C-alpha cells in the first residue's frame, strides 16, 4: 500500500486546495471582536513547483459568503454574513 | 520540458 | 449560495485534513538532497476549537510510504520510498 510516484507528484503540484484560514488574517481591521468559528475553509493555492525559485500563486480569484458569529467585548453575540476570497486557478511564477 | 508547467513521464527520461 | 452557520462550523472544527507539507520541514537532517516533488499530501490535524485556550492535537497516528525522487548535486536521480507521519484522530485539548 505504497503511494506511487506519479500519483504523489499529481496530488502535490500547485493547485487550489481546501485550506483552513484564521478569519483575522482576512479581516485584520476587526481584531477587537471574537469569531465563532475562528477558522474558515477556503480554496487556496498550495503545493509545490518543479523548482525552488518558483512560487504557487493564483490567477483567477472569486468570493464566497458565510454566516459567522461575531462577539464584541461588553456587547452581544450576533450572527452575520462575511465575504472571503477563494482561488480558482493557480500558476507557478518566479520568486 | 518547460519548468513552469505540470508532468510527462518521458521529463522524468531526462532525470 | 450563502453557507449556513452550522455547516461552516462543522467543516472547520478540529479534524484530520489533507495538507501539503514541505519534505524539508519533515526531514531537516536530509538538507543536502533535493526532492521531487518537494512536498507531499498528508492527513494532519487542522481546524479550530470552541475556545482560544485549546489546541487541535492528534490522538492516533500512523505511517504512510511514498515514492519520492531524491537528487544529490553531481549524482543521479533515484526514486525510493520514504515514510511520513499521518494523523488519524484529532481532539481539542489545553495548551
Amino acid at each position: 500500500e505504497v503511494v506511487k510516484f506519479m500519483d504523489v507528484y499529481q496530488r502535490s503540484y500547485c493547485h487550489p486546495i481546501e485550506t483552513l484560514v484564521d478569519i483575522f488574517q482576512e479581516y485584520p481591521d476587526e481584531i477587537e471582536y471574537i469569531f465563532k468559528p475562528s477558522c474558515v475553509p477556503l480554496m487556496r493555492c498550495g503545493g509545490c513547483c518543479n523548482d525552488e525559485g518558483l512560487e504557487c500563486v493564483p490567477t483567477e480569484e472569486s468570493n464566497i459568503t458565510m454566516q459567522i458569529m461575531r462577539i464584541k467585548p461588553h456587547q452581544g453575540q450576533h450572527i452575520g454574513e462575511m465575504s472571503f476570497l477563494q482561488h480558482n486557478k493557480c500558476e507557478c511564477r518566479p520568486k | 520540458c518547460d519548468i513552469h508547467v505540470l508532468w510527462e513521464w518521458e521529463c522524468f527520461x531526462r532525470x
